Formats: structure tokens, C-alpha cells, sequence
């Protein structure tokens, strides 16, 4: 019962007037990761920035496309619904995949397959969004782990 | 993974209910489920799946632990009609 | 309750999206679709599709989803009306008349 | 006219750069400039047609009738309105050879 | 020139009319923000 | 509207007053409507309606054309048929990609002797790839696994993210626990008959 | 940006804090000492002290109390973030403005939301009046249609005729040349300087983010006891506690 | 396999001591029973333990009578369909119609058999509209595109082709090469090219083919993909001098209030077809290589930084803006040409 | 628990459960078509006898 | 009892129909303002408690356990069945081994039929005044029915004052009490308010 | 001091306890007002 009489106490003694909320506001965006500048935290400077870029993009209902090693996952969003759609593929490099991109209005691309390295060289030309960490110059045992962390910080916000 | 246990189906329904009403009216569930998601979470349905299992003929679910079951679902806000029937019908069987 | 609501309302706003999945009208369309996946996988579990075979897959998914969102519709009952369907499928036509 | 802005001062320059930058190819083309100044003898007669244009492009959708059209429900969901490209710039690229010629 | 117009248009005001004594608007936007500050101070009197 | 007198003057639209006064609102219409709409046909047969729109308790503020983009499905929740146009197997005759397959004198023995024209047509007369989908559509409604895994599929895709973001927040690399998922039958470990 | 690195006592305290980005570092000591001298705080100090949430303004003008920088920012007198170090300012700074330009405008970002919003309202209008014919021609005009062979035609028309009466009412007062019907968007810079530029700087030199409350002072005692419109009542309610 | 048999035995032996042919303890066993017999807790112990092990079930199965053998659970749904009563045909009539209507609606859409309607090509666009009605009147870009078709779409359409403004292309050299083989010599015709707007857009390509006209068509493909954008302010383009040295070659720019094209008429265009209007240039080249014109012209412009950047990253200040009066300019406006 | 100072015993490798929860999904499909394909192949055997 | 509290709860369902038809729902856009009847979770119970009622009245013959009989009555009482409860309250004679719920779960019956049951009220109250293990709601309910019976004691009131100083309760039955008793010049701490 | 588009400003009146006499005030206006109109400068920083 307290939930009721608490909630009523608000609307009686509150009126959030929101004609000025059209303006950009980084309220509703915060940090969640511990940080303190040392040489071994240079990864985390990126990931904190990755949130801040993307929590701004929370409100978009735009479909998503993903590359995985032999699967593909797609999230066809609209104003009206949201659905997941999987597909197996032995060769994800096929030229067929421009047909999903049109049928479903994909506006954002992600990659998590270490082998699909012809990605940045191709889709960088097209105006849509990318997210890659493979052609960075480090060793590879790390670069897998970033391609997951990249994949997690994003999809925690878009969905 | 082991099977059916009278305690776990009961006391989980207790320990859950006692948490939420302890936090407060507008709690700060950060990574938790909310009320809206527990009722939807498949991890919650297995309780009701196992709780109805305890209301079968062949199984022995003690009646004292139906009390904790039914008094806690009141708190969480989950209401079937079957669990009323299948519980009442079972106490009609212990006596007969 | 208000000495913490800065951070929680961020995360809370994300959780509500999970419940903003579209409502349904026609659960049969969900059953048809779930049947289609299990056929979709078998025929192409060992190999990959072609292009034209791939449109046939994805386009069925796009059209059945609408029925999930769109109201159920009238449906046929009569045996004669049924047989015309098979004829419309099997490319047969009533020539004898 | 309106107040001036930093935009127009930029485009008051690009209007000046482009004419006066590139060397002209050939002298014989002078003969073909008069086609323009023929038209200025007639613009008052072709004045109405300007307004049939500049209504048709910008201020015609306001007044259009409701020509009923069948539209498939499938396509009406995936609707996204955006700009794509300008058509004045669909033209070829042109040569400029001054090492040899 | 634009964001001024684009602001007033959000409040269903005609930005392009010459009828405006600016100091009168500036009196109201002060008072709108004053009224929302009234309600807030009530809780700062009750929570007190 | 210009003087804010709608709600004062005009009463709000009600399904009742429409129904009591249909015929006034239809006089200027054609007649084919006015025949199908009549108190005689409809009361008989105990026909049905469902009020797909009325269930969606909308306000007129959700009908301004700007909000019309987020609510199109709600306005038109019902699906229309697809007109059988001239498109037909006959079109495949004059097409050029479609080369007609001539057949021989001998190809007639199997077509009719195997299946008589007197019998009705059934599922066995269809292709196998379609005959299987029916067999799937008739079984998945009963199978516990598929109905469970598919209801909950999106949720597994989210819980793995929320669990992962903790570890990115608590700088530890992400990682999976044991037995987070349910039990599902591993049918290989189970002894099933080779033949039912 | 202001780094209060030492003490302040008086008119200077009520002045420099009136900048949006005054920062109370560790070494601050913020007093108000006028009442020790029979004098009252001036320089518009009465303004902000009254706007505080829990009558701290009366606590401090009357009683000269030292407030560390943390408790200063959290209270609302100054900027919520707080200053850590004078170290590597210049380099982290330059990286920020390399990203964020001020030659941009609300024009360049939002000068085309108009024509998108307008094409919707006319495109969708075509769909509605066209989509209706598909409903009517299918549910009604046909003598037999398997999708609606069984339905009360007298009712389904009302469900349509109930709908159309509402898309009259709302869409009234709709002239497409209007601009009030659009999506209006602008851009604030100073707030954008707070939130989207200081990110490169809030890693080391200031706190990136706001956090915590005031506990060095018992607030709940202050609120009950320093509320009244007199003094002789205040000492009583203190003396009860 | 002598070393193998030794290992296999020792683990066979270890497994058998885990088996219990005997009792372990009696006080525990008796106390275990008295506790459970006290109130009837035995049945729970039998049911639960019997489920996740068969060995205890096999012992106790004999004491049970009246056994039942249901089907296996996975084969249960299939077992019900085969045993469909006459009443269940009522369902199967509906479930037969629900799919036929689907397969019917497919054959209307021509989705029944496979089909190709989408163009999934990545063939770029190259040199179109050679003669199409000349020009049109200049209009504004206010009429967007609508996705009326789930088949058509503008995905996979590059920006470098999608760029609005229009370019010239500039010749620098054509050459011929030879590759020697056992039987024959082969000529790979070559061509090179340059292109850029006056507003800081620029690029270079390298053509290669079996005809001059083909290396042309190839080189343009490379340039448009090889485009870059230069930092540039239309006001006071060049703040500082620059130097770019490729082998045996060096370009030097110094700023000038006016433009001084004295030198290579090429570079006078190239400098202008970036926008560097405020400059004088120079060349230090004993003998020329046309691959050094480019490669030194692109170490140079990219060292250019706008004044506002130079004010950020260094303490210098080149100009300063002022919404100021004309009286302090003698009523003449600064023409920045 | 004192044997290691920097490693946790509950957690395991990332991306494991995707596999195991996926392989199961395949194995039902393999099983489900046996019971199906047989049901049709009965006819071609017994309709001919 | 737990079933009653689970069925008397006014809560919409996770799925399905709250009300016995879609028909009755049009009156009830809100839920907690509705009544017991139209909920499905209630009427389906009464089918079964009735069927159980015959089954219990047979076994409960010749019983002497207090703690069962009082608890049966409260269950049938909370549903809308007193005539079943009356019999079980008439059968008990001994008062041994109480739980304090059992005393209070009876006083609904003695309060609704005071002219029949008077000795039990006197007997049970003297027992509860001596018991230490009492919850605050049980003490609020105690004083609540003493008012209906006009059998109020300083002993009963003093228990509350020893038991409600430090916290309040979620029992609805305070506002009647803390407002009524002030007519008698009685006062309780802030936690009564 | 200038470092980029910044003005690291400082105060050095310590014998006088950085008091706000007339001469102190007329400089901080002389500085800050000068830094506004510098379009090249984009922020400042003050400190003792």
C-alpha cells in the first residue's frame, strides 16, 4: 500500500514540465566502471568512452546486424516489436548478406569472428556504423577479449 | 540437477519475498530482476513448475511448507487459480 | 529512496525495453514460424543456401511476423472449398466441365 | 534579402573561385555564348513556367489530392525517411591536361 | 537567429511576429521557473 | 477548433450512438453497403465480432499524424487479402526463363495408375518439404522442449550480457558459471527405441 | 574553472562560487565570519543561501563553520564534480578540443528535421484514406469474402466509423505549411562543455561524476531547528535535542 | 604395449575398492533408520534416491508390484499423434487448413519456389550521364527518399561515390612496362591521375591495364576510393610554410596574401584544387619523377592545420575573429581573396 | 581456498553454455526427424505391403 | 488459512482472466477497489471448501485439540462460511496448548455471536494476558474485539504500551483503535498514529 | 600564462591576504573581460 500512497504523494507535490527536454542531455548517462589513471588501465579509458557514446543511442529503435564465427544474429526492431533471428553459415563472407540489410533496415554492424578480417577494409567506406578491434596491432589473445567486451557494452544498451 | 526437494521450492519462495519487501517502495534494482521480470523470468517459472510438482498425488510435499509457499506469492504479486485448486485438492486427499 | 536514483534510472530504462516486445494477435503464426525454423535448419544444416533459396527463407519470416501482430482472419470450412486449394497448389485446373 | 551569415560569405567566394580558377580550353567556344542572351529577350513570356516549376517541387505536396493507392502492409512497417544524394552531381568527371598540351 | 526561433516554436510561440516586448517574456520564464521552485521548496519544508 | 469548442459542443464519439444512428451516416454512400448493413441478416446466425480496435483503448491524441508512425499497427490491426492478379501458371508459358518441359508417351502410366482421380486429394499428394512442415506444426505444440526454449531464447541472450557487464565493471574478464541454464534432455545419453 | 586551494572567509566566498565551475579541492576552508563582527553577509549572499534544500544557508550565516571542499560541492554551493590534481592538465585538455568544435551550429545538425517530419504527415495521410478502401472493399462491399465471410457487418462498420470520427477531431487544425507540428531541436554549449568535453579531463584532474551526500553535519537536526522566522525559537528546539 | 597394460590395470584395481561389498558402520546405520522411521521420512528417501540412480531402483523394483511402462517422454508427442482418436480428426482438419492457407498465400506471392528480386550487387557506379539534357536549374536538397519497397534500398553504397560535389581529373603521366617470360614479352600499360575539389577534397590513383583507355578507367576507381579531406579554412588557408621531400624532389610553400602561380602550371592547379589559394610555391628537382610530385605533395598538405588547431596545440595565434566595426578598417571590408 | 590467491573456482570459460545449449537444440532436431521420417516411410512399405 | 490469504488477495493475474468473464471487467478498470465475488481465484475456492466442509466435520467429531478447531474456523470464516465455523467452536471444551493466533482466530466468532459465546471470551482473555510471546498485530486484534464485546482491561491495554513504543504495524485495525481510545483519554506513542 | 586556448591564471597577493580592494578588483575585470572577447581562447583556470 505504501507504493500507492508514495506514488500519489509525487503527482500531488510534483509536476515535471518537459517542453525543454527536446535538448540534448547527458543526464541518463553515467559511468559504471572503476578507473584510476595508471599505465595498465588504458583499455578501460576506451570502454568508458564506449558506454557514453552508446547510452546516448539508447532511444533508437533500429535493427542490428552481427557477425559471429559461423552463426549470424539479427535483431529486427521497429516501433512495434523486437525479434531475434539466427542463421547458420559455413561461409559468412558471402555476397548474399546485402539482402538482409535491405529487407531489414540494418543501420549498425558488429563483428566478433577473428577470421572475418575483410570487414573494416570494405564496410568502412559505407556510411553506416562499424565496431571493430581486430586490425589494431596488438597480439591476438587480447583482441578476442575486446571483441567480446565491445559486443557486451553495446548490446546492453541497444536492446 | 538432483531432483525434487521440499525445502528448496519452499524456502526460495520465502527468501525472495523477504528481500523485496525489505528494500523499500522504490528500490534501486541495478542488475537484479524487477518484479516485472521475475514473474517473466524462466528462472522463476521453474519454482512454480516445481511447486505444482509438489502438489501432485505421488509426491510428498509437506503442508507446513505450502504455507510459506502461498503466503509469499501473495507478497510477490503472483496469482494463479490452478495453485489454489491443486493445493486445495491435495489437502482433500491427505485426509481421505 | 532519492539519494541514489541517478544511476539506477539509467539501468532501469534499459530493462523496460525488454518488456516493449510487440504484443501478438495470432499465436498460430508463432507456431507456423517455429515450425519453419526446424525445417529451415535441416535442409541447410550440412550446406549453405543459394541466394534465391535465401530470399524464400527470410521473406516467409517477414510475412508471418505480421500475422503475429495482425488480427486473426476468417478461415475456410467446406470440403469442396478445400479441394480447390490443392488444385490451386498442384497447378491442376477443372478441364472436364 | 536577409541578414548576412558566415555561410553566404563562404559561398560568395566559391562562386568566385570556380569561374576564375581553371584555364579555358579553346577560343572557338566564344561563338556559342550568345544562346543565353537570346533567352533574356523572352523571359517575361516564360515567366509563368518558372512558377509552375517552383510550385511543383517545393509547394505542391501541400495541395495534392488523395489519389487512392494500394500499398502492401509489408512495406509500410519498414519506413525510414532520409536524404540520400543530390542529382546535380550525377555528371561525369572531366579532364585537365597541362603538362603536355 | 535559429535556436532562438527554434526555442520559441517549441513553446507554441510565433517567433517571427514583431509584437514582442522581450522583457515581458523574461518576466514569465522567471515566474515559470519560480513556480516549479515553489513545489520543490514544499518538500524542503516537509522533509525538513 | 480555432475557438476551442469541440468538447463543449460536439459529444465524444461512442460506439453506441454510432450504432443507433448508422443509417443516417450512410445515406450518401452507395447501396451495396446498405444491403450488407441491415438489421435482418446480422441478428440471425449469431455471428461474431471481436473489436480489435476497441481493445486498444486509444485517445485521439494518438491519431495526430506525427504519432501515426508509432501507432500504425494499432490503427489497422487487421490483415487484408491479396488479390489473385493475372499472375498464374499460364504466365509461365509466355515467359522466357520458363522452358516448358515436354514429356513422353511413357510418362502417363505412373501419373494416374498410382493415384486415381476418383479419390480426393490429401497431404500425401504434396511435396515432402511442405508435408514435413505440417508434421512439425502438429507436434511442436506438444513438445515441451521447443516451446520452452523458444519462449525464453531472447532472455538467455540478455542474461549473458548483464552477467558479462558486471565483470567489465568489476574489471575481471567475463566468464560463465556452471548450471546457469536449465536441464534439457541430452537424448544421446537416454535410451530411446530405434523404432516406435 | 576555479581551484579553491585555500581558505575563504566572507564576501569572496559568496562571489567566486557563483561561477558554474567552482571546484572545492581538499585544501579548502569555507567560512562566513561576518556575524562575529556584527556585520551581515553581503554581495548577494542572501540569494543562493536561501535556495538551499535543508536550511544550511541559515546554519552558516549565523554560525561560522568550516566546510571542506567535498561537503561544499555536494551541498549545491558549487560545482558537483571536484578537483583532484594539477597534473597533466595541458595535454589532456588539448585532446578534448581537438574533438569538439564550436564552429558548428544547430543548423548543421538539425536544419533538416523539418522536411522529414513534413513528408511523414503527408505520406501517412495518403495511407490512411487508401487503407480504408481496402477495409471497406473487403469487409463490406464483397458479398462473400472468406476472411470475413462470418462477421456482423453492421458492427464492423461502426468500428470503422468510430475510428474515422476520431481522426477528424485530432487532425483538425492541421495546415501542412505549419511549423508548430514539427520536431524542434537545439544545442546548448556550456552544458555540452560540462558533459561531453570534460570527459577527457575528468579521468585524472577532476571527478568525472557526482556521488555522495553530506554527513559531516547532521542535516536533520538543522532542518527542524533552524527553520523558524525568529531566533528565540531556534535555541529552544536545539535545547530539546 | 607393456607400459600400457600396466596403467590400465592399476586403475581397474582402484575402481573396485570404491565398491562396498560390506557394511561400513552400524551405529550410523541404526541411528540413520531410527530418525527416519520416527515420523515416516523413509518414503522421501526412497523416491528421490531411486530417481537419480537405477541401482537402488533395481533392488527395490522387485518389492514393488503392478508395474507400468509408459512410453519414453521424448517419443510421447509422436505416440499421441499415431493414436489419434476419431475426435482428434476435428483438430487435424483445422491444422490441415491452417497450413494450406499459408502455402496458398505463398504461391500468390510467388514465394513458393525460390526467387530473386533484390539486386545484391557491389558493382560501383562509374562515369554515368554522358549526355542527359545538359543541366537543370539549381534547386535545393529538400525532397528525401522513402522506403516504400522492402526490396530496394541504399545499403552498400559508398560515401566516396555518394559524395555530392564534382571534380576535375588531372593527367600526370602514362607509361609502358614489360614483363619477360619464357615464350613472350607482355606490356602492362600504365596511367596515373589526380583529382580534387577546391574545398579541400583530393586524391590520387595508379592505373594499370592492357590498354591506355583501360588504365584510365581503373585509375579513377582507385582515386575515388583514395580520397581524403584536408584541413582547410577558406579564410587564410596557409598559416605557415611547409616542406615535403620525396626522393630527389621537394616542394616548398610560403604564404602570400595573393596567389602566385609561377612554376609548374600543374602544381598551380593542384594547389588550387585543394583550396590553397594563399600561397607561393617552389620546386627543388634536378630531374623529375611524376611519382614524386604526388607523394611529396601529400606529405606536405597533411602537415597543414587550421589556425584554431594551431592555437590549441601551440601557443601561437594567427588571426582572431571580431564582430567589430568598419570604422577601424576605413569602411573597407577585408576581401580574403 | 588458500591454494590460489588470484583465481575464482565458480566461474568458467566464456561462451561455453552457448555451445552446450546449442548442441542440444540440434540433437532434438536429429531425433525429431527420425520419428517423423519413419512415420511417412511406413506408408511406402505398408501401402505396397 | 494460507489459501484464504492467497485467494482473498486482490491482485491481477500474471496471465488469463482475473474476473469470471470479460463481461464484468468493464466496471472494474481498477482492481483493489473490487469485491471478492467477481474474482475467479475466490469462487473456485468455495467449490472446494464446501466439499471439504463435509469431510472435516466427520473427522473433527470427538476431537479435543484447540489449535486445529480454531484454525479451521478462520479459514472457513475468511471465505464466507460461519455456520461451518460455529460447529467447530461449539465442539471445543478444553483450553490447553494454545497458539495466540488460535485465541484471536476464535474471537471473530465469539464477537459475531456474543450472546451464544461468552465464557470462552472471559477464559481466553485471561490466558492471553498472561502469555508473553505475542506479536503486536495479535495485541491490536485483541483490543479490537474487546470493544465489540465491551470487555476491556487495563491489562490488555498495558500490553500494547509495552509492545508498540518502538515500532508501528501494518495491521489495518489501528486507526479505529487509536482514534477510539482517545475518547477514553488513552494515549499511545507516535507509532500508533 | 597561456597553454593553448587556456589562460592559467594565478593570484599572488599573499601579504595582503588576497583581499578585494579596489586595485585587486580592477585587474580581475581587466583579465577576465579580456579573455571573453579573445575568440582564440576557449576557457580559463584560476588558482592561488
Amino acid at each position: 500500500m505504501i507504493n500507492k500512497k508514495l506514488n500519489l504523494f509525487l503527482i500531488e507535490n510534483k509536476k515535471l514540465l518537459k517542453t525543454n527536454t527536446e535538448i540534448y542531455n547527458l543526464n541518463k548517462n553515467f559511468n559504471l566502471i572503476k578507473f584510476f589513471k595508471l599505465t595498465n588501465y588504458k583499455e578501460i579509458k576506451a570502454l568508458i568512452s564506449l558506454l557514453k557514446c552508446i547510452n546516448c543511442l539508447n532511444k533508437l529503435n533500429k535493427s542490428i546486424f552481427i557477425f559471429n564465427k559461423n552463426f549470424i544474429t539479427v535483431v529486427y526492431k521497429t516501433n512495434f516489436f523486437k525479434k531475434l533471428l539466427t542463421y547458420k553459415f559455413i561461409n559468412i563472407e558471402l555476397m548474399l548478406t546485402l539482402k538482409l540489410f535491405i529487407f531489414f533496415n540494418t543501420r549498425i554492424f558488429i563483428n566478433t569472428s577473428d577470421t572475418f578480417i575483410k570487414f573494416k577494409s570494405e564496410y568502412e567506406t559505407y556510411p553506416e556504423i562499424l565496431f571493430d578491434c581486430y586490425h589494431n596491432h596488438f597480439s591476438r589473445k587480447r583482441v578476442k577479449n575486446l571483441s567480446y567486451k565491445m559486443f557486451l557494452l553495446i548490446m546492453y544498451n541497444l536492446i | 540437477r538432483l531432483g525434487f526437494d521440499q525445502k528448496m521450492t519452499s524456502e526460495t519462495l520465502f527468501y525472495l519475498s523477504a528481500t523485496l519487501n525489505s528494500l523499500g517502495p522504490n528500490p534501486n534494482h541495478y542488475f537484479d530482476y524487477n518484479l516485472e521480470l521475475l514473474k517473466d523470468s524462466w528462472r522463476f517459472d521453474d519454482l512454480v513448475g516445481d511447486f505444482r510438482y509438489g502438489l501432485k498425488s505421488g509426491v510428498e510435499f509437506s503442508p507446513e511448507r505450502i504455507a510459506q509457499g502461498l503466503r509469499s506469492l501473495k507478497k510477490l504479486g503472483y496469482s494463479n487459480s490452478r495453485i489454489t485448486r491443486e493445493a486445495i485438492q491435495k489437502i482433500h486427499r491427505m485426509l481421505t | 529512496s532519492e539519494r541514489s536514483k541517478g544511476e539506477a534510472e539509467m539501468q532501469e530504462f534499459l530493462k523496460k525495453k525488454q518488456m516493449e516486445v510487440g504484443k501478438i494477435r495470432n499465436p498460430k503464426a508463432v507456431e507456423k514460424l517455429n515450425a519453419f525454423r526446424i525445417w529451415r535448419e535441416q535442409k541447410y544444416a550440412n550446406r549453405d543456401p543459394t541466394a534465391a533459396e535465401f530470399e524464400q527463407i527470410m521473406k516467409i519470416e517477414g510475412e508471418l511476423i505480421l500475422e503475429s501482430t495482425l488480427a486473426p482472419y476468417g478461415q475456410i470450412e467446406t470440403d469442396k472449398e478445400i479441394e480447390k486449394t490443392y488444385l490451386h497448389l498442384l497447378d491442376i485446373q477443372d478441364f472436364s466441365d | 534579402n536577409i541578414l548576412k551569415s558566415k555561410k553566404t560569405k563562404i559561398k560568395n567566394l566559391l562562386f568566385f573561385i570556380k569561374y576564375f580558377s581553371v584555364l579555358r580550353k579553346r577560343q572557338s567556344r566564344i561563338f556559342n555564348l550568345a544562346r543565353v542572351k537570346s533567352r533574356l529577350s523572352k523571359r517575361r513570356f516564360f515567366k509563368k513556367k518558372l512558377k509552375k516549376k517552383k510550385i511543383a517541387k517545393y509547394f505542391f505536396q501541400m495541395f495534392k489530392k488523395l489519389k487512392f493507392k494500394h500499398k502492401k502492409y509489408i512495406n509500410l512497417i519498414n519506413l525510414d525517411f532520409y536524404f540520400i544524394r543530390n542529382k546535380r552531381f550525377f555528371r561525369l568527371h572531366r579532364l585537365y591536361d597541362i603538362r603536355k598540351k | 537567429i535559429y535556436d532562438v526561433e527554434e526555442f520559441l516554436q517549441s513553446h507554441n510561440i510565433n517567433s517571427k511576429s514583431p509584437a514582442i516586448n522581450i522583457a515581458d517574456l523574461r518576466e514569465k520564464f522567471y515566474l515559470m521557473e519560480k513556480l516549479n521552485r515553489k513545489k520543490i521548496e514544499k518538500l524542503n519544508r516537509l522533509s525538513q | 477548433d480555432k475557438y476551442n469548442l469541440v468538447d463543449e459542443v460536439i459529444p465524444k464519439p461512442e460506439f453506441k450512438e454510432i450504432l443507433k444512428n448508422i443509417d443516417y451516416l450512410v445515406d450518401q454512400a452507395s447501396t451495396s453497403i446498405k444491403v450488407q448493413i441491415a438489421k435482418e441478416k446480422n441478428q440471425n446466425k449469431d455471428l461474431y465480432f471481436r473489436g480489435n480496435f476497441l481493445q486498444e483503448n486509444l485517445k485521439p491524441e494518438d491519431l495526430m499524424w506525427k504519432h501515426f508512425h508509432n501507432n500504425f499497427v494499432s490503427i489497422f490491426p487487421e490483415s487484408m487479402p491479396e488479390q489473385e492478379q493475372i499472375s498464374q501458371s499460364v504466365q509461365n508459358e509466355n515467359d522466357i526463363r520458363f522452358h516448358p518441359k515436354e514429356l513422353d508417351i511413357v510418362d502417363y502410366g505412373s501419373s494416374n495408375s498410382k493415384e486415381q482421380e476418383n479419390r480426393k486429394r490429401g497431404e500425401r499428394d504434396l511435396s515432402k518439404d511442405n508435408q514435413i512442415e505440417i508434421e512439425l506444426y502438429r507436434r511442436i505444440k506438444t513438445d515441451p522442449f521447443f516451446r520452452h526454449y523458444i519462449q525464453n531464447e531472447i532472455k538467455y541472450f540478455t542474461e549473458r550480457i548483464e552477467d558479462g557487464v558486471l565483470d567489465i565493471a568489476q574489471v575481471i574478464v567475463p566468464a560463465d558459471r556452471k548450471n546457469d541454464t536449465p536441464f534439457y534432455y541430452d537424448p544421446t545419453l537416454e535410451d530411446i527405441p530405434l523404432d516406435l | 574553472l576555479i581551484n579553491i586551494n585555500g581558505l575563504i572567509t566572507g564576501s569572496a566566498a559568496s562571489i567566486f562560487t557563483r561561477a558554474p565551475f567552482a571546484l572545492g579541492s581538499k585544501n579548502t576552508k569555507w567560512r562566513l565570519n561576518e556575524t562575529s563582527l556584527g556585520y551581515i553577509p553581503d554581495a548577494g549572499a542572501s540569494y543562493y543561501l536561501s535556495r538551499l534544500n535543508m536550511e544550511l544557508g541559515t546554519f552558516l550565516a549565523l554560525t561560522g563553520w568550516q566546510i571542506d571542499g567535498y561537503d561544499l560541492s555536494r551541498s549545491g554551493i558549487a560545482f558537483e564534480r571536484m578537483f583532484a590534481t594539477h597534473q597533466n592538465i595541458e595535454e589532456n585538455w588539448k585532446v578534448a578540443h581537438k574533438k569538439h568544435d564550436q564552429e558548428t551550429t544547430s543548423e548543421d545538425l538539425y536544419g533538416l528535421n523539418k522536411f522529414v517530419d513534413l513528408t511523414k504527415q503527408l505520406y501517412y495521410k495518403e495511407t490512411y484514406f487508401s487503407q480504408l478502401n481496402e477495409e471497406v472493399y473487403n469487409r463490406i462491399h464483397k458479398q462473400g469474402e472468406i476472411y470475413y465471410r462470418n462477421e456482423n457487418k453492421r458492427l464492423a462498420m461502426a468500428e470503422i466509423l468510430y475510428k474515422h470520427q476520431m481522426q477528424d477531431r485530432a487532425n483538425l487544425g492541421f495546415k501542412a505549411d505549419d511549423l508548430f507540428n514539427r520536431s524542434h531541436e537545439i544545442l546548448n554549449r556550456l552544458l555540452h562543455y560540462e558533459q561531453c568535453v570534460m570527459f577527457d579531463l575528468g579521468l585524472e584532474n577532476i571527478e568525472l561524476q557526482t556521488s555522495g551526500t553530506v554527513t559531516s553535519l547532521p542535516l536533520f537536526t538543522i532542518g527542524r531547528c533552524f527553520s523558524a522566522n525568529s531566533i528565540e525559537e531556534i535555541i529552544e528546539r536545539l535545547r530539546e535535542e | 604395449s607393456r607400459s600400457g597394460t600396466i596403467v590400465k590395470t592399476m586403475q581397474k584395481i582402484s575402481d573396485k575398492f570404491k565398491v562396498k561389498q560390506t557394511v561400513a558402520d552400524k551405529q550410523k546405520l541404526q541411528s540413520f533408520l531410527t530418525e527416519q522411521t520416527r515420523d515416516g521420512s523413509i518414503k522421501e528417501t526412497i523416491d528421490v534416491t531411486a530417481k537419480y540412480d537405477a541401482e537402488f531402483k533395481t533392488f527395490i523394483k522387485d518389492y514393488q508390484a503392478k508395474h507400468k511402462q509408459y512410453p519414453h517422454i521424448l517419443d510421447l508427442s509422436h505416440y499421441s499423434r499415431e493414436n489419434s482418436t476419431l475426435s482428434k480428426s476435428n483438430q487435424l482438419r483445422q491444422e490441415e487448413i491452417d497450413m494450406i492457407e499459408e502455402f496458398r498465400n505463398r504461391k500468390i506471392k510467388k514465394i513458393n519456389e525460390p526467387i530473386d528480386l533484390i539486386d545484391y550487387s557491389k558493382d560501383p557506379e562509374i562515369n554515368e550521364a554522358d549526355e542527359e539534357a545538359g543541366e537543370e536549374d539549381f534547386t535545393l536538397h529538400q525532397d528525401p527518399y522513402i522506403q516504400e519497397d522492402r526490396n530496394h534500398g541504399y545499403k552498400a553504397k559508398e560515401m566516396r561515390m555518394g559524395l555530392n560535389d564534382d571534380f576535375m581529373i588531372v593527367l600526370l603521366d602514362r607509361d609502358v612496362t614489360t614483363q619477360v617470360t619464357t615464350l613472350n614479352r607482355v606490356n602492362h600499360f600504365r596511367y596515373l591521375i589526380f583529382m580534387g575539389n577546391a574545398n579541400g577534397l583530393v586524391g590520387y590513383g595508379k592505373g594499370k591495364g592492357s590498354d591506355f583507355e583501360e588504365a584510365l578507367d581503373n585509375a579513377i576507381l582507385h582515386c575515388k576510393r583514395n580520397l581524403i579531406a584536408v584541413p582547410l579554412d577558406i579564410f587564410h588557408t596557409v598559416p605557415e610554410p611547409l616542406e615535403g621531400h620525396f626522393n630527389g624532389f621537394q616542394i616548398k610553400i610560403h604564404p602570400s596574401r595573393t596567389f602566385n602561380p609561377w612554376g609548374a602550371p600543374v602544381l598551380a592547379s593542384m594547389l588550387l584544387l585543394t583550396g590553397l589559394r594563399h600561397c607561393r610555391f617552389k620546386t627543388i628537382s634536378k630531374k623529375v619523377n611524376s611519382y614524386a610530385l604526388c607523394m611529396a605533395y601529400f606529405r606536405m598538405i597533411t602537415k597543414n592545420r587550421t589556425p584554431k588547431d594551431i592555437c590549441e596545440q601551440t601557443g601561437k595565434k594567427i588571426y582572431r575573429e571580431n564582430w567589430g566595426a568598419p570604422y577601424f578598417l576605413n569602411h573597407v571590408s577585408q576581401n580574403f581573396l | 581456498d588458500e591454494s590460489k590467491l588470484y583465481r575464482d573456482f565458480e566461474r568458467t570459460k566464456f561462451g561455453s553454455n552457448q555451445r552446450d545449449q546449442r548442441i542440444i537444440f540440434e540433437r532434438h532436431t536429429s531425433h525429431m526427424m527420425k520419428r517423423i521420417n519413419q512415420s511417412l516411410e511406413r506408408e511406402e512399405k505398408i501401402k505396397k505391403l | 488459512l494460507a489459501v484464504t490469504e492467497y485467494s482473498n488477495s486482490k491482485l491481477s493475474e500474471f496471465k488469463g482472466q482475473t474476473f469470471l468473464n470479460e463481461k464484468w471487467a468493464d466496471f472494474f478498470p481498477q482492481v483493489d477497489e473490487a469485491d471478492r465475488l467477481f474474482f475467479v481465484q475466490f469462487l473456485d475456492s468455495q467449490k472446494l471448501f464446501i466439499e471439504v466442509s463435509e469431510v472435516v466435520l466427520e473427522q473433527t467429531k470427538n476431537e479435543k485439540d484447540v489449535n486445529a478447531l480454531g484454525k479451521y474456523a478462520a479459514a472457513f470464516g475468511n471465505i464466507g462460511l460461519i455456520g461451518v465455523s460455529k460447529e467447530l467452536v461449539k465442539r471445543i471444551t478444553s483450553l490447553e496448548g494454545m497458539s495466540t493466533q488460535t485465541g484471536i482466530c476464535i474471537l471473530r466468532v465469539c464477537s459475531e455471536f456474543p450472546e451464544e459465546f461468552s465464557q470462552l471470551s472471559e477464559n481466553i482473555i485471561q490466558i492471553l494476558e498472561k502469555s508473553s510471546d505475542i506479536t503486536a498485530s495479535q495485541a491490536i486484534d485483541l483490543v479490537y474485539y474487546e470493544i465489540a464485546l465491551n470487555k476491556v482491561s487495563e491489562a490488555s491495554l498495558n500490553i500494547l504500551k509495552q509492545q508498540s513504543k518502538h515500532i508501528l504495524d501494518e495491521n489495518p485495525r489501528l486507526n479505529y483503535v487509536s482514534q477510539y481510545l482517545k475518547l477514553q483519554g488513552v494515549d499511545l506513542g507516535y507509532n500508533a498514529s | 600564462k597561456r597553454s593553448g586556448d587556456v589562460a592559467f591564471s594565478y593570484l599572488n597577493g599573499e601579504y595582503k591576504q588576497n583581499t578585494l580592494d579596489t586595485h585587486m578588483i580592477k585587474e580581475i575585470t581587466r583579465f577576465l573581460e579580456s579573455y571573453e572577447i579573445d575568440s582564440s581562447i576557449r576557457a580559463v583556470f584560476l588558482e592561488n
